[PDB]
RNA sequence: CGCCCGUAACGGUC
């Protein structure tokens, strides 16, 4: 786990990755 | 040092191994080096090393078996392959980097040489896949923070955080020395190159944060744990695993697995000093 | 006066 989520941060990147594609 | 984890392994003849990360086939070249009558097959998520891995198998035919994938999808490689479990007389873990990646510029891992800023180390094989640019430039900064602060170790993370923030809000982050200097910004041009290496070298003040959008775009931490699962399973009993960590998050990762515990399986055989741990399964 | 490294004793949130 290490504190930082990894799946939460995905998607908050594929949020922005699309809205520029 | 190379040959002293093939000292740890203790290759005999008819055994069989596996090299989770093959690299430049360094550890690999190494085994056969010291008998040829072994069949280690050969696993990297690297399209650029997996590529030396299946160049040494067409040269080394009955011995080398080379495979591609992360540590994540090692199960399924290796069982669609024809392995059962508790097969390996020993298993091979170096993390890291790869010389390739590292050296290469066009892949952006240096901020040496410019290249994008791109740090996967699955390269093309997955497109869709985000990139080191794709994370500074997208995530906030309480996120982008904590991730430089546990992953990178950086004590600064506020600070590098919102420099990252801010010359975001201007103009997209794309280049590897381009982000090199908006960290290199938060700080006064003293401290560019005030940190010292464990021999005394200089170092660049970026090299931190560098370091932890390498783990967070490949996921080194959570692809190791089930790395670490998958060669318990596929070892057998009286089978040894080394393991090369490279900082205080591989090599705690390692250890409480070795122990057993998430927050007697194994006998822990040798610790030497880049820190090298190896057991062996029972 | 600012930064970095190391150390040390400080205070409300998980
Ligand atoms: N989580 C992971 N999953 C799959 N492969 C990885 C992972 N982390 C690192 N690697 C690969 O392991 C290699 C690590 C390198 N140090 C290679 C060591 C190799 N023994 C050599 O001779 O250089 C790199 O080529 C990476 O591509």
């Amino acid at each position: 786990l290490c504190g930082i989520d990894h799946e939460a941060l995905n998607k908050q990147i594929m949020e922005y990755k699309r809205r520029k594609d | 040092m190379v040959d002293e984890v093939v000292h740890c392994l203790s290759p005999q003849k008819g055994q069989i191994f596996l090299d989770m990360t093959f690299g430049s086939g360094g550890h690999t070249k190494a085994i056969l080096q010291k008998e040829s009558d072994i069949v280690l097959y050969a696993l990297d998520r690297d399209p650029t090393a997996y590529a030396l891995a299946e160049h040494l198998s067409e040269l080394y035919p009955k011995q080398i078996r080379a495979m591609l994938g992360q540590f994540s999808q090692a199960e399924a490689l290796l069982m669609k392959a024809g392995v059962q479990p508790g097969t390996f007389d020993g298993v091979l873990m170096d993390l890291g980097c790869s010389s390739m990646q590292l050296d290469t510029p066009e892949r952006g891992f240096s901020l040496r040489k410019d290249g994008p800023l791109d740090m996967r180390m699955d390269g093309g094989r997955y497109p869709d896949m985000p990139t080191a640019a794709d994370v500074v430039n997208a995530l906030d900064q309480q996120a982008l923070a904590s991730i430089l602060r546990t992953y990178g170790e950086e004590k600064h993370a506020k600070k590098i955080a919102s420099a990252i923030v801010q010359a975001r809000s201007i103009y997209p982050i794309t280049r590897t020395q381009q982000l090199a200097s908006i960290v290199a910004g938060a700080f006064p041009p003293s401290a560019i190159y005030t940190r010292k290496d464990l021999l005394q070298r200089s170092t660049h003040i970026a090299t931190k944060t560098f370091q932890a959008l390498r783990i967070f775009v490949n996921n080194e931490l959570n692809e190791l744990y089930t790395g670490l699962k998958t060669a318990q399973k596929f070892l057998r009993p009286g089978g040894r695993l080394v393991a090369l960590s490279f900082h205080s998050l591989e090599d705690r990762i390692v250890k409480r697995f070795l122990l057993g515990i998430s927050m007697l399986m194994w006998e822990l055989i040798h610790k030497k000093v880049a820190k090298l741990r190896a057991a062996i399964k029972l």
